[PDB]
């Protein structure tokens, strides 16, 4: 290892908003209600006469896995690079784009608000496509999608395929879902951290207030996608450097066990080899989805 | 003219909402058997930060009192060393009194309740046979210091909470106290004394 | 001095001879409370009667103090622990020295009970019992395995930990810890085996 290194995030969305249309303008905001009882208590739900509620994220990709942001090494940067090449060729980013892409298709990113009588997703990106997912409550993590909607799942996961892999192809997805609702259905926005509990929501232009989602909370459920430890798939962890599981108070890739990001860092000149030979086994895939999530590696 | 008694809660780890609740039921449960009663509730431990941990009971007549004093429930409480007891004593004669209304409004401030509002309100239309165009209130409102109390349902499948507030005294007409032996905001008038004083003796 | 023994109906009427030892040692604490008097043939002579009917009254002694219990409630029940309603019912059963149920008969009725028990109170809003609380050496005795198999079943986790404690500690094998619902249907998800 060495010193310095560090990689940047490949691959980011902005944050999301609820609003509703009306006869009369295309946006008007879904707002909270606040009474001071300091030590408050609110409430937010849609109001009456609302038949659907909207929920809208923008999302660029961008290739920035290839090279290492910062590294004080030139031995370290010669594998590192050698690495991500080898194994772009032999495909691999298909498999990190169909994992990326079937969670925006699904919904997930809806959190505790999935609960409506029917979502509809609409997908527009920059290359000129659309994609329309007509009803996502039914789309599993592990089974076979039906006729059609299989379909834009693999026509999608090749345009996120290129935007991961080549550079200068500036790839934008603008998504906008659906919700239909209940009589008065409560609405769930991020909540505000403080050292009662208050909601978070963002002012618009004109100085009305608004519910949104923060940006990484609509993150944490995008990179959701690692299930390749202990030969037992279950449900996918958000991808961490050890991977801890927040449900059960536990992790998954313990220091202790020697399957961790640092042990298989120290690796690399093994599986390049590897590659060479070559069939992609998890602990590349691993890799290669943590340089995505970048941070830093350093102190070694 | 007025008796009282009163319970302590022995235990450190106990819980004040759940646990005060059932005196309650009881209180009530003995007004169903006796209906010409009164007898108030009084919280003599009361703060702005908590509810306390102890609880009185005040009235007027002493021998209905005591046939109170006598149900199970405190009697087996107190043998396994959950309550201390008081006697019943005659009411210090220097001292002021207090309220204790409870508040229904204060349900507003729950989806729940706008939700129930609403629902009824399109039925109620059809009578009229105008279309529902409900109109909502503005966006703040101002309430005062309440504290919560944990109440099961009267032979159903429901509970809920009761929401307490504290203010004081001002002497006018006649009273009568709530099945909770509560105070109301309004044709419910009660009082009992705040009788924070001569607590020494739990 | 042996058994002998064919029309065996009661649950005291067959097995292997330190069986048939250790479930008196149990009728004994547990119902001569009554200080020694050296009444050693009157005093275990009514065991044998006491177990006819046990498939059938033995979850009433259960069941009795479910609800005893109940009305002396003072803390929501999902912070309440398993001891302070069933009075260690469950360590009794490691007195019979066998471990596994087909053996053990005290503890097959035990589990039995319990797995009825939250059979009928399904989870919702407010808590009820079967979220009671229980630590790692009664997680150990109800799956018969001993305690350091259920750390490995934690680590890997098949089962959730619901108190969070604090850093630079441990939790003792004493403090209670996990719901009793969640044992209950791990067991009979992947416990199971031809004993």
């Amino acid at each position: 290892l060495c010193t310095h290194l560090s990689y940047s995030r490949s691959l980011s969305p902005g944050k999301a908003v609820f609003f509703y249309k009306t006869a009369e303008s295309d946006f008007v905001p879904l707002r909270i209600e606040v009474a001071k009882i300091p030590q408050t208590i609110e409430a937010c739900y849609v109001p009456p006469n609302v038949d659907e509620l909207y929920c809208r994220f923008s999302l660029r990709v961008e290739a920035n896995s290839m090279r290492p942001y910062v590294c004080s090494n030139p031995d370290v940067l010669r594998v590192m690079i050698g690495l991500a090449q080898a194994y772009q060729r032999l495909g691999g980013y298909n498999e990190l784009a169909r994992r990326y892409s079937a969670n925006v298709l699904r919904g997930i990113w809806l959190w505790r608000n999935q609960y409506t009588q029917g979502t509809k997703i609409e997908i527009k990106t920059s290359l000129g496509s659309t994609y329309h997912i007509p009803d996502a409550r039914r789309l599993s993590w592990s089974g076979d999608w039906p006729e059609l909607e299989q379909k834009q799942l693999e026509q999608l996961t090749s345009e996120m395929a290129k935007a991961l892999s080549q550079p200068d192809i500036f790839w934008f997805a603008d998504v906008t879902a659906s919700l239909k609702t209940g009589f008065c259905q409560e609405i769930f926005p991020s909540q505000k951290f403080t050292e009662s509990r208050q909601l978070a929501t963002v002012e618009c232009s004109d100085g009305q207030l608004a519910a949104c989602i923060n940006p990484q909370k609509i993150g944490a459920a995008l990179q959701k996608i690692d299930d390749w430890w202990a030969n037992d798939a279950d449900l996918p962890l958000r991808v961490h450097e050890y991977g801890a599981n927040h449900e059960a108070l536990t992790a998954l890739r313990h220091p202790a066990t020697g399957q961790d990001f640092y042990h298989l860092l120290t690796k690399a000149e093994q599986f390049v080899t590897v590659l060479e030979s070559s069939e992609l086994p998890g602990e590349v895939h691993y890799l290669m989805a943590v340089l995505v999530k970048g941070g830093l590696f350093q102190k070694g | 003219n007025r008796y009282f008694f009163a319970i302590r809660y022995l235990s450190d780890d106990v819980d004040c909402g759940l646990l005060a609740g059932r005196c309650i039921s009881i209180l009530h449960g003995f007004r169903q058997a006796h209906p010409g009663i009164q007898i108030g509730v009084a919280f003599p431990e009361w703060s702005d930060r908590d509810l306390g941990r102890s609880i009185a009971f005040v009235s007027t007549n002493k021998s209905l009192l005591e046939r109170f004093r006598e149900r199970s429930y405190f009697q087996v409480m107190q043998a396994d060393n959950f309550f201390a007891l008081s006697l019943v004593l005659e009411v210090p004669d220097t001292c002021q009194n207090v309220r204790f209304i409870r508040n229904q409004n204060l349900a507003k401030l729950f989806v729940g309740e706008r939700r129930r509002r609403l629902a009824r309100a399109k039925r109620r239309a059809k009578a009229r046979g105008e279309a529902f165009q409900p109109h909502m209130p503005d966006e703040t409102k101002v309430v005062g210091v309440f504290h919560s109390v944990f109440m099961q349902s009267a032979s159903s499948g429901q509970s809920y909470i009761l929401h307490i507030q504290k203010h004081r005294y001002e002497r006018s007409e006649d009273s009568g106290y709530s099945s909770y032996g509560l105070a109301s905001n309004d044709l419910y008038t009660g009082y009992v004394p705040d009788l924070g004083a001569i607590f020494s003796t739990l | 001095y042996g058994c002998s023994f064919e029309s065996s109906n009661p649950l005291l009427a067959i097995g292997s001879l330190s069986a048939r030892f250790g479930a008196l040692y149990w009728y004994q604490q547990r119902y001569l409370s009554d200080h020694e008097a050296v009444r050693d043939d009157r005093a275990l002579t009514k065991a044998i009667g006491h177990f006819t009917a046990w498939p059938d009254a033995f979850w009433r002694e259960l069941q009795q103090m479910v609800d005893d219990a109940l009305v002396r409630q003072t803390k929501p029940l999902n912070h309440t622990d398993f001891v302070d309603v069933f009075g260690s019912v469950v360590a009794d059963c490691r007195q019979i020295p066998m471990r596994n149920t087909g053996q053990n008969f005290i503890l097959k009725n035990l589990i039995g009970f319990l797995t009825d028990l939250v059979a009928r109170h399904p989870q919702c809003r407010v808590a009820n019992v079967g979220d009671l609380l229980l630590s790692a050496v009664d997680a150990a005795t109800l799956l018969s395995t001993s305690v350091e198999q259920v750390r490995r079943l934690h680590h890997e986790g098949f089962l959730p930990l619901s108190i969070r404690p604090a850093s630079r500690n441990t939790v003792s094998p004493h403090r209670a810890v996990f719901h009793l619902r969640h044992v209950v249907e791990l067991r009979q998800a992947r416990m199971q085996s031809h004993h």
